[PDB]
């Protein structure tokens, strides 16, 4: 007796650890998890993930090139 | 796919309305300037002898080495309500559209052209100085706008009405700004004669009456004239349409004379080398090449350093070309810009290399890539570290009952296109939420 | 800018940058240059007449900034110009020559430029009269400039010798620059070392070319040559010794190698041993003729601490000895504390310093220009390769991707720890087993190096192979490098941060890196020209690989790629290796089983 509304996102062990850092950072936000190419967030904050995301990437690489 | 779609849209064009195109020789040149090789045959060889002739006899005439693309010529013959094929007695009685066949014949004997081929007023001036001068302006004017960089002349209101309303370049009023889609970076891409083809048939997608057949028969006619001449003023849309594509550059008018410049011919056909650009491992640029367009097109995606007269030169940055990715402009796109920019010295030795690698074998444990891959795959593993995922959002199901009842209900999402996911193995699928509804219903019955 | 000019549409992206103001010449076919106004970046076209020609006079008035295949880039520095003025070429006719191969008129920002790089050549000379440095000039007319500075305590006085060091720089920006330039046979006090060489030997004409930079006047100018690895510079410094034929000592910062170059120099040389001699950590008995040399090491004189008599009754003696000529082999480390003490230390009448690589973590290579002196030659790896006089190497990285358990533990790791911890994957062992496979399947000499000992002795461990790291007895190092070299059974060795350099192994020939230092641009390199000496370089179908296992999805991408930009400024591009094919047709795969990655990840964890 379950089926409840959430955001699917297929991911990877790497990101799905990265979105569990965002829970770090920040807790509470992200809901529950599947497997490594399925976890469930919020569905307000999923474009505050998003650009987190996107800032995540730019902490990984940063790629001067001045 | 531009003859393709110009097929299309007259496909789209219901059967009597065609008939109505078909009515006049400058149309019916347009028309038969359009179809194959083979249609062309079959409509000249039809066009003198007015017998209906059996498709068995067509069959008969027909080698089977072109029996693939004779298909094709008939079956856009047919649908074009061009022919008529009835199997009167039988055999499959076929006609050419007698209104069409008339016109052809009218326009290869010159008989009544009705000056469909212009309405002549023949008070020539000097094409080269006015005429192709002020199309330049014009066109460059529009052109450096498509570009982004500001421009004194923009566009007309109606033509930034086409760019507004149309998803190519869309002026994105919230930001104020017209903004580069990636249906307009297809645009750019395009050939000049694609790139007014695409401009004349969102023109005509979103015209209304400003009669179709008016709109059609003028610019088949305006395909059909020649440059540098005076010519009267005809219907009335046709001429207020005329004073429309006078503002786009495309006809000097005198407010009844008008000189039709050569985009007339340009838009009948087309016409170490120029846009030759030497790739570099070190990322560096030595086009072969020079133009103001080309400094305001290539700094979309390039950070540049000077202009010479045919080399400007400058940097690929990963910095640009994630630019070029956050501008909607697709990796394929850039690509396909840097294989319409390749250069001979590198084209030769590929060759070279691919004749020998080929003498060797096809597979050789490497990913295909026949330009030099050090300017390109370093690219295009940034370009592959571009999108690299896929996000699905909304109403999601689990844990099925039978492998047959999920792939049944899978199977039909994708039936209907409005599946975005699944996995065999988890027996879980997404889809879109307009679609919801209808899988809902399907999964009751 | 001396036109009208008005500006493209797009020229503001050109920020003082749309040099199209200045006119095109109607002899832009013929000659190749473009110049730069402002930064004076020098465009050099490789397809054009005389460009071979004008080449030689872009290196000397101009530093190259990169030469690729189609368009070279030079630019214009107050360095090569003080270079190309000491050599002697005046700057009207420099700036005949270039606007006459010049597409374009010349910036008169960089004519004045040339024109500021005006110095008093020949005006101001110290002379080293027995270890007594006398600053004379030409001519009374230098003094009343130079009395003008007071830094300082025809015409000499007293300065201290340590000070020297300093007012060097104080005279480069003062602008009245000193110049070393021996007159060995008018300095008939200092005794001649008179030996010859061999008709046998054979000296390539860049080799030439750089003994006739020091040689424009016969006078020996002291400056800087640097040379890519096995270009025989020992040879080049052995031939510069014969013909200088005066006193004479090298120096270099280790041991094996120091004593490779004795046996090497006593070898090519006609010098006997009884001119020779060797001072280091293990041996210290000098040679007592007139003339001869010591080699040595900067050991003996960068640690004064703590010295034993003997020790200290040596460096009294060649303290005493004044000599003629000194040579600085690696010269990428004496810049630090207790290192460029030697040359406050040794005073000889001609300097010259040398290493295989220029560049170091800091600008003090700029501390040359008050050191040593400047740049008299350099080859060109592209020129040296296709000529075959050094190796054409295939350049490859791999990455490898970081596993889900090392990688969230990674991301709870504390920050120089995670270094190790991104090493220890699993996947990174799974992918240099099928290499291995692969290449002695292929039958390549394979060669790894890592910064960290303990995880090279992980790695040689797991293969159950032979360890090389910085602290090893000795006998045990000879032992497995002698069963390596001689034992045909033996072809793969794992080495570090002591067996970059300090050895001479031409036999390399595939190299793979797990680790190394942040910003080890010159370590890298170090480690690199192991394999650029690789003699197997002339015959088609050579081709020397090079491999780096790099764990994805982490700032070691930043780090290596930092690290590598100096190898690709050289001219080394790196070849993709992501998903390569092979990987699960070999069937062991080491650490392939997840727990054991997780016990792995245990004995890292326990250590940790
Ligand atoms: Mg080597």
């Amino acid at each position: 007796a379950r089926a409840r509304k959430g955001a699917l996102v297929q991911c990877d062990p790497s990101i799905k650890a990265l979105i569990l850092q965002i829970d770090a950072k920040m807790s509470d936000i992200v809901l529950e998890e599947l497997d490594d190419t399925h976890l469930l967030v919020n569905p307000s904050k999923v474009e505050f993930v998003k650009h987190e995301l996107n800032r995540l990437l730019s902490k990984n690489i940063y790629n001067p090139m001045d | 796919s531009l003859k393709h779609s110009v097929t299309q849209y007259l496909e789209e064009i219901p059967q009597q309305v065609q008939n109505r195109l078909y009515t006049s020789p400058a149309t019916c040149l347009a028309i038969y300037r359009i179809l194959p090789p083979l249609a062309k045959f079959f409509i000249m060889a039809m066009v003198f002898n007015e017998n209906e002739v059996p498709l068995l006899d067509l069959d008969k005439w027909v080698n089977s080495n072109g029996k693939l693309q004779f298909q094709n010529a008939i079956k856009s013959m047919k649908s074009l309500h061009l022919l008529i094929p009835n199997k009167s007695s039988g055999t499959l009685m076929i006609n050419l559209n007698p209104t069409f066949k008339i016109s052809l014949r009218n326009a290869l004997t010159g008989g009544e052209v009705q000056n469909s081929f212009g309405v002549v007023v023949e008070e020539n001036v000097v094409s080269l100085d006015l005429l192709d001068e002020y199309s330049a302006n014009k066109w460059e004017t529009i052109l450096h706008f498509m570009v982004g960089t500001p421009l004194a002349k923009i566009p007309s209101e109606k033509v930034l009405n086409l760019l507004k309303h149309s998803k190519l370049m869309e002026e994105v009023n919230s930001t104020g700004e017209f903004k580069i889609t990636n249906e307009g970076f297809q645009f750019l891409l395009q050939e000049i004669n694609s790139q007014l083809w695409t401009l004349l048939l969102q023109y005509l997608k979103m015209i209304e009456t400003m009669d179709l057949v008016d709109v059609l028969h003028f610019i088949f006619m305006l395909g059909a004239l020649e440059v540098g001449k005076a010519y009267k003023i005809l219907s009335e849309t046709q001429r207020i349409m005329l004073q429309d594509m006078r503002d786009y550059g495309l006809v000097f008018q005198k407010h009844s004379i008008f000189y039709p410049t050569k985009l007339a011919l340009m838009l009948t056909s087309d016409t170490i080398p120029d846009g030759s650009l030497i790739v570099e491992t070190n990322f560096k640029i030595y086009s072969y090449s020079n133009s103001p367009l080309q400094i305001a097109v290539l700094s979309l995606f390039v950070h540049l350093k000077a202009r010479f007269v045919n080399m400007v030169l400058g940097q690929i940055t990963r910095e640009s070309i994630r630019r070029a990715l956050t501008n909607g402009i697709t990796a394929d796109q850039i690509i396909a810009y840097l294989e319409t920019h390749a250069h001979p010295q590198m084209r030769r030795l590929a060759e070279e290399k691919l004749e020998k690698k080929l003498e060797l074998d096809p597979n050789c444990k490497e990913p295909l890539q026949v330009l030099p891959p050090t300017v390109v795959d370093q690219i295009r593993l940034w370009q592959l570290e571009l999108d690299r995922v896929i996000t699905y959002e909304g109403s999601l199901y689990s844990d099925f009952e039978t492998s047959q009842e999920y792939n049944l209900l899978s199977k039909y999402a994708q039936d209907i296109g409005v599946l975005l996911w699944k996995d065999d193995k988890k027996k879980k699928f997404f889809i879109s939420k307009e679609g919801n509804s209808q899988v809902l219903d399907f999964a009751k019955r | 800018i001396p036109a009208d000019f008005v500006p493209d549409s797009v020229s503001g992206m050109f920020r003082s940058h749309d040099f199209s103001y200045l006119r095109l010449r109607p002899d832009h076919a013929s000659r190749p240059l473009w110049i730069s106004p402002s930064d004076g970046r020098i465009i050099l076209e490789s397809f054009s007449p005389l460009a071979e020609q004008a080449q030689d006079f872009l290196v000397t008035i101009a530093e190259p900034i990169s030469r690729p295949s189609h368009i070279h880039e030079y630019k214009i520095t107050a360095y090569s110009l003080y270079a190309a003025v000491s050599v002697g070429l005046e700057t009207d006719d420099i700036i005949s020559v270039l606007d006459r191969l010049s597409k374009v008129p010349v910036a008169e920002s960089i004519i004045n430029f040339i024109k500021g790089a005006t110095i008093s050549y020949g005006k101001v000379k110290l002379v080293i009269k027995h270890n007594r440095y006398f600053v004379e000039t030409t001519q009374a007319d230098i003094l009343q400039m130079l009395l003008n500075d007071s830094v300082i305590g025809v015409h000499s006085f007293e300065i201290a010798n340590e000070s020297v060091e300093v007012v060097k720089k104080r005279c480069q920006e003062i602008d009245y620059p000193v110049l070393e330039e021996y007159d060995f046979r008018n300095d008939h006090r200092n005794p001649d070392l008179d030996i010859d060489l061999k008709p046998s030997t054979q000296i390539r004409p860049y080799q030439e070319k750089s003994l006739s930079k020091m040689f424009g006047n016969g006078r020996a100018r002291s400056g800087i040559i640097v040379l890519p690895c096995g270009a025989g510079k020992t040879l080049v410094g052995i031939t510069a010794a014969c013909t200088i034929k005066k006193s004479v000592i090298v120096l270099c910062t280790s041991s094996v190698s120091v004593m490779q170059w004795r046996q090497q120099f006593l070898q090519w040389c006609t010098l006997q041993p009884e001119n020779c001699a060797v001072f280091t950590s293990d041996n210290k008995e000098m040679f007592q003729t007139e003339s001869g040399l010591v080699v040595s090491t900067y050991s003996m004189v960068a640690n004064t601490r703590n010295r034993s008599h003997d020790s200290q009754k040596v460096m009294d003696f060649l303290t005493g000895r004044e000599w003629g000529f000194i040579i600085l082999d690696e010269v990428h480390v004496v810049p630090a504390a207790m290192f460029r003490r030697v040359v406050s230390t040794i005073a000889a009448h001609a300097k010259l310093g040398l290493t295989a690589t220029l560049v170091r973590e800091d600008d003090k290579i700029g501390d040359l220009n008050f050191l040593i002196g400047p740049k008299l030659y350099e080859a060109n790896w592209m020129e040296l390769s296709q000529k075959g006089h050094i190796a054409n190497v295939q350049c490859a990285e791999v990455w490898c991707p970081m596993t889900a358990e090392f990688y969230q533990e990674y991301l709870r790791e504390t920050a120089r720890k995670r270094m190790l911890l991104y090493i220890m994957n699993p996947t990174k062992f799974q992918a240099c087993q099928f290499l291995i496979q692969y290449h002695e399947r292929r039958g390549d000499k394979i060669i790894v190096f890592s910064d960290n000992v303990y995880a090279l002795q992980e790695y040689a461990l797991k293969m159950g192979k032979p360890f090389i790291y910085g602290s090893t007895p000795q006998q045990e190092r000879m032992n497995i490098l002698q069963n390596f070299q001689y034992n045909d059974q033996i072809n793969t060795i794992f080495l570090s941060k002591v067996g970059d350099t300090s050895i001479d192994l031409p036999e390399a020939t595939c190299l793979i890196q797990i680790s190394s230092h942040y910003g080890s641009r010159r370590q890298e390199a170090q480690r690199l020209g192991r394999i650029l000496r690789a003699k197997r370089r002339n015959d088609e179908g050579f081709n020397a690989f090079f491999y780096s296992l790099v764990s994805k999805d982490t700032q070691e991408m930043y780090y290596s790629t930092k690290r590598q930009a100096f190898l690709v400024d050289q001219g080394y591009a790196f070849k993709v290796i992501t998903h390569l094919h092979g990987m699960e047709n070999i069937p062991n795969l080491a650490y392939a089983s997840p727990r054991e990655r997780r016990e792995l990840l245990q004995e890292v964890l326990l250590k940790n």
